[PDB]
């Protein structure tokens, strides 16, 4: 979740 | 003239491909929806199999 | 699924609105807009993982609160609170025996509905004979009318 | 440039939709093969149903 959402790293 | 023929071939191509892409997209979705159903028939086919096989057991 | 919906309750619901937006995203690749088996495959490649039509369909079953044959949004919350290995203490022969000593208050070997109601009433939390008896059944897979310890394990399996 | 660009842009259009046709073609073949198998599984499961249904009898 973190590396995928980048600046928006939110879910897990 | 050749660029326009190319415009027509790349555009016709795009349209032939859009038509093909659409045929393949529909076949994709048709086969995908029908796959889910074929899978559900397999689940049901296995399910009815199990109900009768279980009765057999 | 009351464990995942309790997590829903016990956690904040703004994460649930977040999963609502994520489910709006889960219309992408969704010919249904929802998370079905195939749609769980595509939502998980949208989520990062990829369970199997058995794993996707079983998460469906594992999120089938209603039995909707899909992972609905609520079922997707269940999913997000459902796809790991965490329920601890693995209470078993040793630990559920420590427990069964009181579950089976009798010092005998059977949580009858009275043992279970007593243990529950001892929990301090609110107790119903719906609770006591549903937990009896979770026990009573052998259906002794009284939770045996094997029934106790079919009842409290992993539960902590 | 406009004709060639029409060809180039329509060709890019085509590349994307051809790639899409290819993705959709591969996916429909995959889904079709999977459908055939899910259906064959269902048929096999239905055959097993019948094998077990007659053996149930």
């Amino acid at each position: 979740m973190q590396a995928l959402l980048g600046a928006r790293a939110k879910e897990s | 003239e050749e660029a326009e023929k190319a415009a027509d071939e790349s555009e016709r191509g795009m349209k032939v491909i859009e038509s093909r892409a659409q045929k393949d997209e529909e076949k994709m979705e048709i086969q995908e929806i029908q796959l889910k159903e074929a899978k559900h028939i397999a689940e049901d086919a296995d399910r009815k199999y199990e109900e009768v096989a279980r009765k057999l057991v | 699924d009351d464990i995942y919906k309790a997590a829903v309750e016990q956690l904040t619901e703004e994460q649930k609105n977040e999963f609502k937006a994520a489910f709006d995203i889960f219309v992408l690749g969704a010919e249904d807009g929802c998370i079905s088996t195939k749609e769980l495959g595509k939502v998980m490649r949208m989520l990062g993982q990829n369970p199997t039509p058995e794993e996707l369909q079983e998460m469906i079953d594992e999120v089938d609160e209603d039995g909707s044959g899909t992972v609905d949004f609520d079922e997707f919350l269940v999913m997000m609170v459902r796809c790991m290995k965490d329920d601890s203490k693995g209470k078993s022969e040793e630990e559920l025996s420590d427990l069964f000593r009181m579950f089976d208050k009798n010092a005998d070997g059977y949580i009858d509905l009275d043992e279970l109601k007593i243990m529950l009433q001892a929990t301090g939390e609110t107790i119903t004979e719906d609770d006591i008896e549903e937990l009896m059944k979770d026990g009573d897979k052998n259906n002794d009318g009284r939770i045996d310890y094997d029934e106790f394990l079919e009842f409290m399996k992993g539960v902590e």
